[PDB]
RNA sequence: GAGACUUGGGCAAUGUGACUGCUGAUCAGCAGUCACAUUGCCCAAGUCUCUU
RNA sequence: GAGACUUGGGCAAUGUGACUGCUGAUCAGCAGUCACAUUGCCCAAGUCUCUU
């Protein structure tokens, strides 16, 4: 593997 | 505090019903249980100040960790009126006694502690357990198993079951465990365990208000991916790190003790060896976990630790291994970087670069992490943020928290806000990244984020519980909840409203982590469901819940006095008890456990144990019992573990070896090993080692009896024996001058007086005497000429004369004398001797035959006169007259005659145009009615001098005495004459100064015989010997290769023993009071110095297995001058030792003369009438010449005078007054202080170490009974006398030499003394500090001997280099050359601080500084700038290596050698001025008088003010420095410089 | 050659002050090495009852 | 797999004890020596008595 994958910036503090 | 303290709504009902039986209350933290803790105090406050012996009580506040106590103490004293004990091991608890328990409960109202020090407390029972009303228990939840709250809860049914103190639980979260399916199966082991029921409050909606203190957050979560992917450079390290591991097992590193599993099986690796498999793990985990950029400073950490590890290890075999760990995280960093630096091509915008480099390294739960962080506080308010976030482990806290600085740095919009830190549990990692250990950082980061400097808090599970923080904002679980009691907690450390509880999650695993926080949430729910559910009821009557309870481990032993060992605690004290065993070289302090094999079990105790597990225990091979014990058959091998140190510890105790206490005895005393064998002669004195005098002078003064010299006793001649005479020569030095005509002739002549003795006597040297008009040497004739008292008569005239002789001609007498002729104490007969027969002179036998009754002078009438026949002119020539006419009976010696004069004499200065014969009518003719024989003779005269004591060497002095004298002449026949010859009488006037160094000299040759017997010198220097005469000791203030030692040179050869002069003793013998030209006072320094010398080699000798201290607290007693004092009357010398002034007339008694023998008798036998007579009584004894010159005893009406007189002193205000002082003399006591025997003492030891060399006088210390031969082997030289062990030696090979040795052929460069054996160069240089000290000790032994050797060295150069100089200006110039400045500088001049080696904080620099300020200042010797401190290790490093270099060869001539090039320009330097010491230097101004100031702590420095009245002004002036003793030197430096004006 | 006498100078024996070279005890602060004890946790393997 | 239980490696937290190291302050002991206030001894300069 040359390099990590990039997250999605977007996400959602979801309750739990 | 504060009156706002009003209890909650809740909090009164609570302790109600506390107070009717045992309770346990669950609310949630920041409730303020801890309030309600104190209100059950003050519900309980009933009992408290009254002692427990009177049936008073206390209370006890239980505790789990220290940090938490001292939480609750600040707690308690904020709002309490009472005294609260604040109990923590590690200090003082394991020291205290009973009496100090005690007395702190009487005072203490009640006490807070850990769990274990409490029970310590209560099972060796200090007090009884009913002393306590109540008891507090914090955190009750881990009330269960083996825990210490389970362990003290048991002592309560073992106890007394009456009157029980009352318990109380307190707990956030009930249950600790993950065993939360049916709950009431656990809750109701908590209740058993303190018999209470479980109590919540019922207005929870109500209270709910309060509840908003601790209000519930909301709860979100972050969901991450968690994708298998890894990066090459991992798996490139790995297979490196594996190798590493499997090197590591290849390691040799030295013998390790016994170390496996906890059940006893297979063996498991050391732990210097397994720590570093474990680091490395834990930095593989973390770079598998949280990415590249994380493992970037997770490897600086390592660096960082492994560096530390490195400098701590003391084993030389550690350091390589850690070494090629160093260099191998070296490479892990480098290549980390590599990749980092191989990324970030893309952009240039290095804050941004930065920024994006780790958000692309980082793993995506990190980016989650970063991003969500980012997104929560978004360049919010620094006051806004206040949060705890919480990850697994340590190394994980510390790279989260470097990744973050990072991180915040590279955005602007958090770079004024967050201010992450971390700390951990007890674990205590460095605080710091890119710095050795050498923080020192008192407030821990708990108090910094209370303080708001920090707001981001990264945590380990340590901050979970207990710790009472800010109500924070937020809460951030990085890493998986796994425990249902830490999840309830860290909800609850967002205390605050409006909080944030965020979990990070994996994407995978989301599922499974919901269900889990699902079943938490339903077990949370459920935990208040039995409490609800519960049926009303009690908990009391289930006596046998607890029971079971208890009963299931192993039962308790108990004894006397209530003394009860828990079966669990068993390990503790016996690995205590195994730790104070001697252990070997390698061996073990700790009991060897073996598990028996299986079919062992029916060997010992029978088929019926083939499951219960049974172990033996060893003991250490130097344990009390050698043999083993096994344990009971029990189902578990921890089980059986627990029975078997139970067994062994009872065996112990009923051994008697564990006290009642069960704590492993303690040693008493170790000095007294040598005490009993050193100073066993003081106990007949009624003095000890433990023994000392420090009030009314006491064992300081004491009165001593004299004995004649050997050579005077019985020395009275009798009838019928060869007595001998020896003649008496003075020889005039002075010029024959005007003034000195006649002491010149009349003393050159023939006629001398002699000494007659049945005796022998040695060679007596010449000797000084000085007299007004100069000086006089006078020698004894060395052949006596035999003569026998041929009648008894002629015995009788001769002692008659002297008699006479002593009682006219000097008249040294008193009323109460007798002549003496039956005691032979210094009784002897002087007699004049004159040409008889030939050269040889016989008896003068006219003088004798005339000189019974001196001619009494009487007035002459001019009848008498007409009467008298004229006297012829060789009637008065030589002759001696004196004037009747006048009330003068002074002796008038004739000068010149006059045969050409007449009484109508001529003209003078005077009475000009005047007659001798008008003068006298003029003057004296009431008393001449004419001069009838007035022709052809008057006599010109001249007086003679009345001082007898012609000891001062300046009272012969004749500068102004050479001014005009007038001529005096008077007429015969008014003046009457005596036969007797002026020759004679001018010889006879300075007998009593004769005799007074006969005495001491025939003493000093005694003495001199003794000390050449004992040391067998009996060779030709020594018998057929000639004594030089008497030397002046000028300094009694009475007006490149190197030149060897003559001290030391007279040691390895024999030519070189100078013969032991008799003029030496002499001065050895005289004190300082008796002010002769020469005294004891210069070869004081010598001796005291060799005594020191010899005192430490010695003791270092003998007991190689003792440290420095002991040593020189046993030699402080050894050369105390109470030992030297009591060790020379053991030697009986006092007897000849000269004091006294020599005062003639009052106190020295005449030889052949002494008060009458009955008043000796009935005055000497006599204990009531010992001292009660005085002098006033004494001088009443006018007795009858026949009563006092051949009676020899005293009258009747005499007899009832001296019985009398000490009645009248007792009837008188005489009564108790001091007899003693000069006026005891007549039984021959004098009265010496202790200072002057001592100085003797060790006078002779200079005066034997200056003619014989150091063996011989090491030898003859032998004789004092000071240094106490070795039954193995007598004694040996002052060399070779072979010393050294475990501490004067290094205990490596030569191979691990010149790893502690990087360089010596530099230090050999400059030092000139290749050494043979480089232990005693690397245990001179190794420092306490420095790690081997554990195993190798330190300089400190060596240090203390070169101490000594330098010290002697020294001492002995100045004295024999310097002849004229007293020890005023002696030890000034020694202690100025061994002062520990100027050592110093001679250490950094040779820069010998290179090869020093030590590892301390200050240390470091200190001594950098101290060599710029030398360089800067040109190697400037003090004996200063800033008053920088100087490295006082230096100069301890000189003293240990010039012991160091000695020990190499074990001879004096090289060490010297070596000395002398070291100083040879500071031994050229301070002669000229011989610097003193500046404090000393300013209190020696006349006017100018300093005084300092309070020590003052305003800082880490310390400073101190001075005032002197320079130029009669006020002035002050200040100093400072690191200590007192710093400043107060600088703080004069200043000041001295201020007297530059 | 002595005495009386004054001023000053110098030396030796008691009470205070202070320096040098060994040290010890106590208190406080900081730091290192090592052993052992308790609670809870996951991971891997194994035994038995037990469901399949 | 559940339950009972064991073993081994690992993690977190808590605590006891031993050992020595560094620093600052306080107290006291040992040896050498010096400066300021008390008696005795010897001198410098000068006065008087006594002795021609
Ligand atoms: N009745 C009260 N009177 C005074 N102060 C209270 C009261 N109740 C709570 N507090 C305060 O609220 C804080 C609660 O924190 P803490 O005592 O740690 O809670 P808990 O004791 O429940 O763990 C305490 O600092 C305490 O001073
Ligand atoms: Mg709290
Ligand atoms: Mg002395
Ligand atoms: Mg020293």
């Amino acid at each position: 593997i040359d390099r990590y994958e990039q997250v999605s910036k977007d996400f959602e503090f979801i309750k739990i | 505090e504060d009156v706002e303290i009003k209890p909650r709504g809740y909090q009164l009902r609570l302790v109600d019903h506390l107070t009717k039986s045992n309770g346990i209350v669950y609310l949630p933290t920041g409730s303020g249980k801890t309030f309600v803790a104190i209100l059950v105090l003050k519900r309980f406050s009933q009992d408290f100040d009254k002692p427990i012996e009177s049936g008073g009580k206390r209370a006890l506040f239980m505790c789990n960790t220290v940090e938490l106590a001292r939480q609750q103490a600040m707690a308690v004293r904020r709002c309490t009126n009472f005294k609260v004990g604040f109990y923590v091991g590690e200090q003082g608890v394991d020291d205290w006694t009973r009496g100090m328990w005690s007395d702190e409960i009487k005072k203490n109202q009640v006490l807070v502690g850990t769990a274990q020090v409490f029970l310590d407390m209560v099972t060796q029972t200090y007090v009884a357990l009913s002393s306590l009303s109540v008891v507090i228990i914090d955190e009750c939840h881990h009330g269960t198993g083996h825990h210490p709250f389970r362990e003290f809860m048991r002592l309560f049914t073992i106890a007394n079951q009456t009157k029980l103190p009352r318990v109380v639980g307190l707990t956030g979260v009930l249950i600790k465990g993950n065993e939360i399916t049916n709950v009431a199966t656990k809750l109701k082991e908590l209740e058993i365990t303190y018999r209470g029921n479980i109590i919540t409050v019922s207005d929870t909606k109500e209270m709910e208000n309060v509840m908003l203190y601790a209000t519930k957050p909301t709860e979100v979560m972050v969901s991450f991916p968690h994708q298998e992917q890894v990066l090459t450079v991992t798996r490139l390290i790995s297979a490196e790190i594996e190798k590493f591991y499997v090197s590591l097992d290849l390691m040799n590193i030295g013998v390790q003790p016994i170390r496996r599993s906890k059940s006893l099986q297979c063996l498991r690796d050391p732990s210097k060896k397994s720590f570093v498999k474990q680091l490395f793990n834990d930095f593989l985990y973390q770079m598998k976990e949280y990415g590249i950029y994380a493992a970037s400073i997770a490897i600086i950490s390592l660096i960082v630790e492994f560096d530390i590890k490195r400098r701590q290890a003391e084993t030389l075999s550690v350091k390589l291994m850690h070494r090629t760990a160093l260099t191998l995280c070296e490479k892990i960093r480098h290549l980390l970087v590599q990749k980092l630096q191989d990324m970030t091509y893309d952009d240039d915008d290095d804050n941004v670069n930065t920024e994006e480099v780790i958000m692309n390294f980082s793993t995506p739960k990190v980016q989650r992490f970063l991003m969500s962080l980012k997104v929560s506080f978004a360049d919010k308010d620094p006051k806004d943020i206040c949060c705890l976030v919480f990850v697994e482990r340590r190394y994980t806290c510390k790279c989260i928290y470097g990744l973050l600085l990072n991180y915040i740095q590279s955005t602007p919009e958090l770079r004024n806000v967050l201010t992450p830190q971390f700390m951990v549990g007890r674990n205590n990692i460095s605080p710091d990244f890119e710095s050795v250990l050498e923080r020192k950082w008192q407030k821990s980061a708990i108090q910094q984020f209370r303080d708001g400097n920090a707001n981001l808090m990264i945590c380990s599970s340590v901050l979970e519980e207990g710790i009472d923080v800010q109500a924070c904002n937020h809460v951030f679980i990085l890493d998986p909840v796994k425990t249902f009691n830490m999840y309830v907690q860290s909800k609850g450390r967002a205390r605050t409203t409006e909080a944030k509880f965020v979990l990070f999650t994996a994407d995978k695993e989301r599922e499974k982590t919901i269900q889990q926080i699902y079943q938490y949430r339903k077990a949370h729910n459920d935990i208040a469901e039995y409490l609800k559910d519960r049926v009303l009821e009690k908990t009391e009557p289930e006596l046998y819940e607890i029971k079971g309870h208890f009963q299931d481990d192993i039962d308790p032993f108990t004894n006397e006095n209530g003394a009860v060992l828990l079966p669990n605690n068993a390990l503790a004290i016996l690995h205590r008890y195994c730790q104070t065993i001697p252990t070997d070289a390698f061996g073990f302090v700790i009991p060897w456990f073996h598990v028996l094999q299986e079919d062992e079990r029916d060997r010992i105790f029978g088929v019926s144990a083939k499951g219960k597990h049974v172990i033996s225990i060893n003991m250490p091979v130097n344990c009390m019992l050698r043999d083993t014990i096994y344990s009971d058959p029990m189902d578990n091998v921890k089980t059986a573990k627990i029975s078997a140190a139970f067994k062994a510890c009872k065996v112990l105790y009923s051994l008697g070896e564990l006290n009642e206490r069960f704590v492993p005895k303690t040693l008493k005393e170790r000095v007294a090993s040598i005490a009993d064998v050193h100073f066993e002669h003081w106990n007949k004195y009624g003095d000890s080692v433990t023994a000392t005098v420090n009030k009314a002078d006491k064992s300081k003064d004491r009165t001593y009896k004299t004995e004649c010299p050997l050579e005077f006793y019985d020395a009275l001649p009798r009838v019928g024996e060869i007595c001998y005479a020896y003649e008496i020569f003075l020889e005039p030095q002075f010029e024959s001058c005007e003034y000195t005509e006649h002491m010149y002739l009349n003393l050159q002549t023939p006629r001398n007086y002699a000494i007659l003795l049945r005796n022998k006597l040695p060679r007596l040297a010449e000797m000084p005497l000085f007299s007004n008009q100069g000086k006089l040497h006078v020698r004894v004739a060395n052949a006596p000429l035999e003569v026998i008292i041929q009648n008894s008569e002629q015995l009788e005239l001769l002692h008659q004369f002297h008699g006479m002789v002593f009682r006219d001609i000097l008249k040294i007498w008193h009323p109460f004398f007798v002549l003496d002729r039956r005691s032979k104490e210094n009784s002897y007969l002087v007699v004049p001797l004159i040409l008889g027969a030939g050269e040889q002179k016989c008896f003068d036998w006219e003088l004798m035959t005339n000189f019974r009754r001196l001619p009494q002078s009487h007035g002459s009438n001019v009848q008498q006169r007409e009467q008298q026949p004229a006297p012829r002119p060789e009637d008065f020539e030589g002759k001696i007259v004196t004037q009747w006419y006048a009330n003068y009976d002074k002796p008038m010696l004739v000068t010149k005659v006059h045969r050409e004069l007449t009484p109508l004499s001529y003209m003078e200065k005077n009475q000009q145009d005047k007659t001798y014969y008008e003068f006298t009518m003029s003057k004296y003719g009431n008393r001449i009615g004419d001069v009838v024989h007035k022709d052809k003779f008057m006599i010109e005269v001249r007086d003679l001098t009345e001082q007898l004591t012609f000891y001062v060497h300046n009272r012969g002095k004749f500068n102004a005495k050479s001014k005009a004298k007038m001529k005096v002449i008077l007429i015969p026949e008014l003046c009457f004459n005596f036969n007797f010859p002026g020759d004679l009488w001018l010889k006879l006037i300075f007998l009593p100064s004769i005799l007074n160094r006969m005495y001491f000299l025939l003493h000093a040759e005694a003495l001199r015989k003794r000390f050449n017997t004992y040391l067998n010198l009996h060779l030709l220097p020594f018998n057929g010997t000639d004594y030089m005469p008497r030397p002046l000791e000028i300094d009694y203030s009475l007006k490149g290769k190197v030149k060897p030692l003559l001290i030391l040179q007279k040691t390895v050869s024999k030519e070189h023993i100078t013969p032991a002069e008799q003029g030496e003793f002499l001065a050895a013998i005289t004190a300082s009071s008796a002010a002769d030209v020469f005294d004891m006072e210069r070869l004081e320094i010598l001796g005291n110095s060799f005594l020191k010398l010899s005192a430490t080699l010695y003791l270092a000798s003998k007991y190689s297995d003792w440290n420095e201290g002991t040593l020189t607290e046993v030699k402080s007693k050894l050369v105390s001058n109470r030992n030297l004092l009591f060790c020379l009357i053991d030697a009986d010398i006092p007897k000849t030792l000269n004091t006294i002034q020599f005062t003639p007339r009052y106190t020295w008694l005449p030889p052949g003369i002494s008060l009458p023998h009955n008043v000796l008798a009935l005055w000497r036998e006599n204990p009531e009438f010992a001292k009660i007579i005085g002098p006033h009584n004494l001088r009443d004894l006018a007795l009858g010449d026949e009563e006092s010159l051949v009676k020899g005893n005293c009258s009747d009406i005499n007899y009832n005078r001296f019985v009398e007189g000490c009645r009248a002193n007792g009837q008188s205000f005489y009564a108790g007054a001091d007899f003693s002082s000069e006026v005891n003399f007549c039984v021959g006591l004098v009265t010496i202080p202790n200072k002057v025997i001592a100085d003797t003492l060790e006078a002779l030891l200079g005066v034997i170490v200056k003619n014989y060399g150091l063996q011989h006088a090491f030898k003859m210390l032998e004789y004092f009974k000071i240094c106490r031969a070795d039954i193995d082997k007598p004694l040996t030289q002052l060399l070779n006398l072979e010393l050294g062990g475990k501490k004067m030696r290094a205990n490596v090979n030569t191979t691990e030499i010149d790893g502690f040795l990087i360089n010596h052929y530099y230090l050999e460069k400059n030092l000139g003394y290749t050494f043979k054996d480089r232990r005693y160069l690397l245990q001179a240089l190794t420092h306490p500090s420095y790690p081997t000290n554990r195993i190798t000790g330190s300089y400190q032994e060596l240090e203390f001997i070169g101490n000594a050797i330098l010290d002697f060295l020294i001492s002995a150069y100045i004295f024999e280099n310097n002849t004229k100089m007293n020890p005023g200006a002696l030890t000034d110039l020694r202690s100025a050359l061994v002062n520990n400045t100027t050592l110093a500088c001679i250490c950094v001049r040779h820069r010998l601080h290179f090869f020093i080696l030590a590892e301390n904080a200050k240390l470091s620099e200190i001594i950098s500084k101290f060599v710029n300020f030398q360089e800067s200042q040109g190697h400037r010797v003090t004996n200063m700038s800033t008053n920088v401190d100087v490295p006082k290790a230096l100069g301890d490093v000189l003293e240990a290596l010039i012991a160091a270099v000695y020990l190499d060869c074990r001879d004096l001539q090289r060490t010297w050698e070596v000395i002398f090039n070291l100083f040879e320009p500071e031994l050229q330097e301070f002669t000229r001025k011989v610097p003193i010491n500046h404090i000393r230097q300013l209190v020696e101004h006349k006017h100018a008088k300093p005084v300092f100031s309070s020590p003052i702590v305003e800082g880490e420095t310390v400073m101190v003010s001075c005032q002197f009245t320079c130029m009669e002004k006020t002035i002050k002036v200040y100093g400072f420095g690191s200590n007192k003793d710093q400043a107060k030197l600088s703080a004069a430096k200043h000041a001295l410089q201020q007297l530059s004006k």
